[PDB]
DNA sequence: ATCGATCGTTTTTTTTTTTTT
DNA sequence: CGATCGAT
């Protein structure tokens, strides 16, 4: 019980009925729960009263998965408490008064609460092996990790696939098809060896936004934390640098010296990409300065042997000095920024506004199919449900590259710096291998786009292609 | 001149000798001579 | 006494205990000057309560003889007209500096003493040391201690002192007392009479250094004071003596004021913090005291760098120190002008 | 019994019958070892007794207490029958494992874990000092005022028998302050790292207990893996009682195992041990050393020698009380931002014993200055790194866009190797013998030409003072190299799935604990003459005060050369490689006029 | 076994200084 | 206010 009494009478003799044996841990029954509260339900905020808390308990198989932000369906079992002391409860106390013929312990009673069954909803995603709304019960490598390849090797073979993907999730959206094509491979894979004790080796990439204003560049990725798992935004100042870092303790609570995470640091392989990226203040800027390429951070003045790291890319939000591209200054005053992080952004695609009217009567068109409450968007190729099916599975292949643009990327990459050799008399610029590292998983990861392992020099084509419209993009 | 006092006293008080000469002191004389040569610029 | 040879604390051990040892530290801080005795007398018996361990009290009265009307439950009146009366110091103890201190930090202990080892040590001094290593208090069996301390027995360690004494580094503990012998002050005296004595003390700083005679003729000079010529008005003349250095680094400063604190009393740190002066509040009874370090100069000297180099929030107390060696208190419910007779050496870095 | 007397003959025709390492077993010969050194901690192999019998696997967890009482048991039985020699001294045994093919993290162990074999591993943080306990129960008897007499002791349990001397009479008693056993204590708190947390809520963590042998190896901060197993206080006041019993959990360690351990550390094999002097002694291993600095660039001999030397070069030399000369070196290559350089630091973190990581911007140096109180629960106290990490390293990174009141700080621990602080309830002081990181980033863009050196980066008058290993990243393209170094890179990336790792590491332990060496007069005149050409050649152009610590680092690269050879004394070799390296790089930090001990030296050359 | 006379029994506090970013 | 402990 939970009221316990080592003092028991006697079972077999007349002997002892408060001297009581000693004790087992050895072969008797344990079990184990922990202990947390609960604030008022955010579906249920009235006026006036406080948040009333509820105490409450879990058995064995329920706990570790309760966690902050999270709601619940609990049983019922509220209780009495077999309490042991309490002050205040000043009512009539009794106690039994055995027969008269020829121990005590105050009574006032607290409340608390229990339970036995948790459906913590809405915070449950599954891989590839949950069926989802569109399977094809069918045999694979898992259970369902691509039982559907009865279509996703279709979702895999097409030429036309690669177009219509990048028009299958920008139906309510117009722009340049450059970047419909390149910003999935943020969220597509990367390289993903099988090597040596060298160091950590990396699958991602850096990748941008600028453009002039009111260009949705925004609602690219509004949209992309409702899209992708793990991959949660905020803005940089929608915190502190209790962002980056935790919240700055100088106060005893536990040991008087917190800063254990942050809100950068807890997306781990999602991204929590940020906007404003030009007038934030240069304290986060120089830890990401580092943060995204050596993944393998520290700190001081309250380390507990600081070793944290970054996981996933990044998204940025650009915009110029005077809010226009006026070509009266060099890039370099444009945006008056830093050599090393141009460099490492090894993607840029920025997104330039003129005034043709064509243009924008055709994004009234596009309105033409935003309130038409019935059909207020466009046709599609490919439902979300194989598509994010087939992005989960793409990534188990182990890429390789045996390719002779794999042995002639020098080829391609000497010719990148044969045309790029210059790039130094007119407003200078800078080459440098973080490039070359970017290119070769870009290609990979463009040949991870097939279902299929082991790179192909049209890939490498196409990345060189693609790196050179950003370097000639750069180009004032 | 009421540190350089100390000075003749320290020198005093190395050859135990009380009272002290201004012979004894010229030795302070050329050493406080540095500060002074030094902030002369 | 004994010259056998000194242990290191990280072996103070349980096999170690209750055993005459011998060790080298170094002395930090130790008490005030309470009490103790060895017996007394009770109203109630009379007799002077001789006891072995430097407090059970039975139950029977001894002022029995009221007829069947007995006193019983302990009723003790201690008698201090019948008592006596001993010192007691607890003298304290760090470890050496080269003897585990390199990747952790030292650990020390803390003493005792009964009679005349009180007046005996001043702190911050070499000690060589024969005592003994054992403990106050004892139990293994399940009776657990406090609230959840102690899983099964760990009682406190200490020792106390059976013939302490001192070090020779060279002179290693001449600070305050003479044992000195007529030889050593006729040497004095005939070094003293030595006419070719300063110039040879020009030379004894820099064994392994070059140049810098001239710099060098008053670095002593800073070493000795001069006279606190007092008056019976306020005007107390400055007595101790200070100094000024700085240029070019690569020309050994830091080596310098090094061996200036090796050669009786002086302290090093530079900068980024010896010492407001320290008004804690005691953790046993919650009282304010003062540990108030310049103090730890009260006739030595100091020496420091790195002027330049920590902000002005702490320069101003010192400042003002070292015109007047009155070190001020108004900040909690004390007026307690101490003072302290440091000099300072001043090193420093120019920017530019 | 029958069976139940067979544990310990198992052990017995365990220790000398099961034989590896090409014959003559250790623990036939590691128990002699043992011994010698007078330790008294004997480790078994778990791997090693599967491979014998595998039937101690099943038999351990129904009480791995017994286990190890019937192990040490034996070693005592084996020891003192044929080493009876040592009945004086210790003469008491008990032995460790360190084969569990398992981590349990931390937040993983439950009521299933109960009092059987475990392992985890953690961080500490802040425990008790140094303490001990008792061992052994015996009283003092004063109705008859004899001894009640020694008595056999439980783990936290009353004896109390009526038998003793004293007419096996005397409830009361009284007890004394010796004749009875000790044991040293000391405790632990574990935490978890800050890499393998549930990445970002607030952690976990349970106590753990060391026992007499152990104790006085631990600190706060360091890198552990224990095998430990799993307690329990059996009442944490069981009663009418709470919501919940107040229970708790505890580690009680059998064997701790550093994951740091800096010291002189592996066992031997019985032949593969001379691995060194088959080969350690030839001419050709000036450079040999190179080639496993970071396998990473095609070309940079340069940066590559100096740090391979200053990996494990140093000398104390301690003269007549003056001071402690340097175990210490600042080499830097203030390069380009973003050419390769912050990798090149992980590999010596990888192979070098000791190690911090910190990058630019820390603390404002004075680190995370305390008042000694029982209020607070004392308050934790640290003062830096180069206090936690003492003749060893602990990294920085990026270091050039920090704050300058760091820059002023670290600015004495380098040279003096002395701390010293204040501006507490204490003034104490404490050593720090390291050498330093460099990593930092230079100003301008990406970096200057052969124009001044003092014009590429802009730090204070009195932080020129020291200086070292001046090397730079300076770029200009060459497409022939880029070709080669492409292939290279793209064979790097083509791995998918002379020296190795596997031993210079203990050669480097070996080189910088053990041999200490030297130097003798052969040719320390012409050191004059080369610094007298930095002063007349050098005096308002270059020269950047590069005083009198470069120069005795020229001295520090020769004993470093002699300790990469073992050698402890030399001829012109080391010495005037030392002359080649700078004569090198102060060509390198020129003008396009470049040449000017190069010109000068022609003749040296 | 029963009653009665024996034994032994104790808990209360809030706030100020220097330190670090 | 509780348990020990003695005899009736
Ligand atoms: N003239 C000299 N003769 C002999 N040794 C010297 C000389 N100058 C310097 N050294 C040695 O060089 C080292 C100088 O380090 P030190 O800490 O003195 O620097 P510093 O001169 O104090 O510079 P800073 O004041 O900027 O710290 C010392 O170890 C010293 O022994
Ligand atoms: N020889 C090489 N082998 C492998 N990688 C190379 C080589 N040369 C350059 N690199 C690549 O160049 C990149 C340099 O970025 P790194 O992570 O080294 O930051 P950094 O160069 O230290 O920049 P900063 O110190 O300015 O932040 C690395 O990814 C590295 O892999
Ligand atoms: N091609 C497009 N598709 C959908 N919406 C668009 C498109 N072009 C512009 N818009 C609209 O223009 C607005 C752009 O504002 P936004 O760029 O988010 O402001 P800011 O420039 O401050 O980021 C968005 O609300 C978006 O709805």
């Amino acid at each position: 019980q939970f009221k316990f009494t080592n003092p028991t009478i006697c079972r077999n003799p007349v002997c002892s009925n408060r001297k009581r044996f000693m004790l087992d841990v050895e072969k008797s029954l344990f079990l184990d729960f922990q202990k947390i509260r609960i604030q008022e339900t955010q579906a249920e905020l009235p006026r006036g009263c406080i948040p009333r808390a509820v105490e409450i308990i879990l058995r064995s198989e329920l706990v570790e998965t309760v966690q902050a932000g999270d709601r619940y369906d609990f049983t019922g079992t509220l209780i009495v408490v077999p309490d042991v002391s309490v002050l205040a409860g000043v009512g009539t106390r009794a106690e039994n008064s055995s027969r008269h013929k020829p121990g005590m312990r105050e009574l006032n009673y607290r409340m608390a609460f229990l339970a036995c069954s948790v459906q913590a909803t809405t915070a449950r995603f599954g891989g590839t092996d949950l069926p989802m709304s569109e399977v094809t019960a069918e045999d694979m490598k898992k259970q369902m990790t691509d039982a559907e390849w009865h279509k996703i090797y279709e979702m895999s073979k097409d030429r036309n696939l690669y177009q219509n993907l990048i028009s299958s999730l920008f139906p309510s959206i117009y722009g340049n098809d450059e970047v419909k094509r390149g910003i999935l491979l943020q969220q597509f894979g990367g390289v993903a060896k099988t090597t040596t004790e060298k160091t950590s080796l990396r699958g991602d990439i850096n990748v941008c936004i600028v453009g002039d204003p009111s260009t949705a560049k925004s609602q690219f990725l509004k949209q992309v934390s409702d899209f992708s798992p793990r991959a949660i935004y905020t803005s940089g100042k929608a915190s502190s640098a209790a962002g980056l870092t935790a919240a700055v303790v100088r106060d005893e609570e536990s040991f008087d010296f917190v800063i254990e995470a942050g809100a950068l640091m807890l997306a781990d392989n999602g991204i929590c990409c940020i906007d404003e990226f030009d007038k934030m203040d240069q304290r986060d800027q120089v830890a990401i300065h580092e943060a995204m390429e050596q993944q393998t951070i520290s700190i001081a003045r309250a380390g507990v042997r600081a070793t944290l790291n970054a996981r996933t890319s990044i998204l940025a939000a650009a915009n110029p000095i005077n809010g226009r591209y006026d070509r009266s200054k060099s890039l370099q005053q444009n945006i008056q920024l830093s050599a090393p992080i141009m460099s490492r952004f090894d993607l840029f695609f920025i997104l330039v506004d003129e005034c043709n009217e064509v243009v924008d009567y055709a994004i009234a068109r596009k309105i033409v199919d935003l309130h038409s409450n019935i059909e207020e968007s466009v046709e599609r190729a490919y439902t979300r449900e194989e598509v994010l099916r087939y992005v989960t599975f793409a990534r188990q292949f182990k890429p390789v590259i045996s390719q002779e643009a794999g042995h002639m990327l020098v080829e391609n990459y000497g010719h990148l710096r044969q045309r790029d050799t210059g790039t130094s008399g007119r407003s200078t610029w800078r080459i440098t291998v973080r490039q070359l590292e970017s290119m070769i998983r870009l290609s990979e990861a463009m040949a991870k786009l097939e279902c299929s392992n082991r790179v192909l020099e049209r890939h490498v084509k196409e990345a060189f292609r693609l790196l050179n419209k950003s370097i000639i993009r750069v180009e004032q | 001149l009421e540190a350089v006092i100390r000075i003749s006293e320290s020198l005093a008080k190395i050859r135990l000798q009380p009272f002290a000469t201004d012979e004894h002191v010229n030795e302070a004389l050329r050493l406080f001579q540095v500060s002074t040569l030094d902030a002369a610029m | 006494s004994s010259n056998a040879n000194p242990t290191n604390i990280r072996q103070l051990k349980s096999d170690c205990v209750s055993k005459l040892v011998k060790i080298a530290g170094i002395i930090v801080a130790a008490s005030g000057i309470s009490a103790k005795a060895t017996r007394m007398s009770i109203q109630c018996l009379s007799c002077s309560t001789v006891i072995p361990n430097l407090y059970a009290l039975p139950r029977k009265c001894n002022t029995e003889q009221a007829g069947r009307p007995k006193c019983p439950l302990d009723p003790f009146f201690i008698m201090p007209d019948k008592c006596k009366c001993v010192d007691f110091q607890t003298l304290k103890l760090q470890e050496l500096p080269d003897f585990v201190p390199q990747g952790e930090i030292p650990r020390h202990l803390q003493l005792f003493c009964d009679r005349s080892l009180c007046e005996r040590v001043v702190p911050g001094n070499r000690v060589l040391i024969q005592g003994i290593y054992s403990i106050r208090k004892v139990g293994k069996p399940s009776r657990r201690d406090g609230r959840e301390k102690a899983v099964v027995g760990v009682r406190a360690p200490y020792m106390r002192v059976v013939g302490i004494t001192v070090d020779s580094e060279g002179a290693g503990a001449i600070s305050r007392y003479s044992n000195i012998t007529s030889d050593e002050e006729e040497h004095f005296r005939r070094m003293a009479a030595s006419g070719d004595i300063y110039e040879r003390l020009s030379q004894s700083l820099a064994p392994s250094i070059f140049g810098s005679r001239d710099i060098k003729k008053a670095i002593t000079c800073m070493l000795f004071g001069g006279s606190r010529k007092r008056l019976p008005d306020g005007l107390c003349r400055r007595g101790d003596i200070n100094v000024l250095l700085l240029g070019d680094p690569g020309t050994a400063k830091s080596q310098l004021l090094k061996f200036v604190e090796k050669v009786p009393i002086a302290v090093y740190t530079s900068g980024k913090g010896s010492s407001t002066a320290s008004v804690m509040k005691d953790p046993q009874t919650r009282n304010f005291v003062m540990e108030g370090a310049m103090v730890l100069a009260d006739g030595g000297v100091v020496c420091i760098d790195e002027f330049d180099k920590m902000r002005e929030d702490d320069r101003v107390a010192i400042h003002e120190a070292m015109e007047q060696q009155t070190i001020s208190i108004a900040k909690a419910g004390i007026t307690t002008t101490l003072n302290s007779r440091c000099s300072v050496l001043a090193a420093a870095n120019s920017i530019f | 019994l029958g069976p139940r007397t067979e544990i310990a003959n198992r052990f017995q025709s365990f220790l000398r019958t099961f034989v590896d390492e090409r014959g003559a077993y250790t623990y036939r010969d590691r128990i002699r070892r043992m011994c010698e050194q007078n330790m008294s901690s004997f480790v078994v192999s778990y791997t090693d007794l599967a491979n014998k019998e595998h039937v101690l696997a099943y038999f351990l967890p129904e009480a791995p207490f017994q286990m190890l009482e019937i192990f040490d048991k034996v070693a005592k039985d084996m020891v003192l029958s044929i080493f009876p020699t040592y009945e004086r001294v210790t003469t008491e045994i008990h032995v460790r494992i360190s084969e569990l093919p398992l981590i349990e993290e931390l937040r993983t162990f439950r009521k299933l874990h109960l009092n059987q074999l475990v392992r985890t591993l953690g961080v500490v943080t802040a425990t008790t000092g140094v303490l001990p306990q008792l061992s052994v129960i015996k009283y003092d008897c004063v109705k008859c005022g004899y001894v009640l007499g020694p008595f056999v002791q439980s783990q936290n349990t009353e004896i109390k028998p009526g038998s003793c001397p004293e007419c096996q009479s005397t409830g009361p008693f009284s007890i004394n302050m010796e004749q009875t056993l000790y044991r040293n204590y000391q405790k632990i708190t574990l935490q978890e790292s800050p890499g393998r947390i549930p990445a970002g809520r607030i952690p976990r963590s349970k106590d753990v207990i060391l026992l007499a042998d152990l104790c006085d190896q631990c600190k706060p901060g360091d890198e552990l893996e224990v095998t430990g197993i799993y307690t329990n206080n059996y009442d944490g006041s069981l009663n009418t009682d709470q919501g919940f019993p107040v229970f708790a959990t505890v580690i009680i360690a059998n064997h701790v195992v550093v994951k740091d351990s800096k010291q002189v550390v592996q066992s031997l094999t019985d032949e593969d041990i001379a691995t060194i002097q088959k080969l350690s002694k030839d001419p050709r291993i000036v450079e040999r050393v190179v080639a496993s600095m970071a396998p990473s660039i095609y070309g940079h001999d340069y940066i590559k020698r100096a740090l391979a030397l200053a990996l494990f070069g140093g000398e104390s030399k301690n003269p007549g009380e003056k001071h402690k000369v340097r175990g210490d070196i600042n080499l830097l290559i203030c390069g380009d931002p973003g050419t390769a350089k912050s990798q090149f630091l992980k590999y010596t973190e990888k192979v070098a014993p000791r190690a911090v990581f910190t990058t630019g911007q820390g603390a404002s140096a004075v680190g995370l200055y305390v008042r000694r109180n029982p209020v607070s629960r004392e308050w934790t106290l640290e003062a830096g790194a180069l206090v936690l990490a003492d003749q060893g390293v602990c990294l920085i990174d990026e270091f050039d866009k920090m704050n300058d009141q760091d820059r002023t700080s670290i600015h004495e621990a380098m040279e003096q190797q002395s701390i010293s602080i204040s501006k507490a309830g204490i003034v104490t002081s404490l050593q720090a013998r390291c050498t330093v990181i460099a990593a930092a980033n230079p100003i301008g863009g990406r970096y200057d030409p052969s124009m001044t050196f003092s014009e590429n980066v802009n730090l204070s008058e009195p932080i020129l003072s020291r200086f070292d290993v001046l090397c730079v990243v300076k770029d200009e393209f060459d497409p022939m190299q880029d070709q080669q170094l492409a292939k290279f890179v793209v064979h790097s990336h083509m791995k998918h799935h002379e020296i190795p790792q596997d031993l210079l590491r203990q050669y480097i332990v070996y080189a910088k604990e053990n041999i200490r060496p030297k130097l003798t007069n052969i040719d320390e005149d012409k050191i004059a003459k080369m610094y007298a050409q930095l002063r007349q050649e050098s005096f308002a152009t270059g020269s950047l005060p590069i005083t009198v610590r470069h120069i005795e680092s020229v001295i520090r690269m020769s004993e470093a050369h002699a300790r990469m050879h073992l050698r402890e004394n030399v001829m012109e070799a080391d010495v005037s490689m030392a002359i080649r390296m700078m004569l090198e790089s102060f060509i390198e930090a020129q003008k396009f006029s470049v040449m000017k001990k190069m010109r000068s030296t022609f003749q040296k050359y």
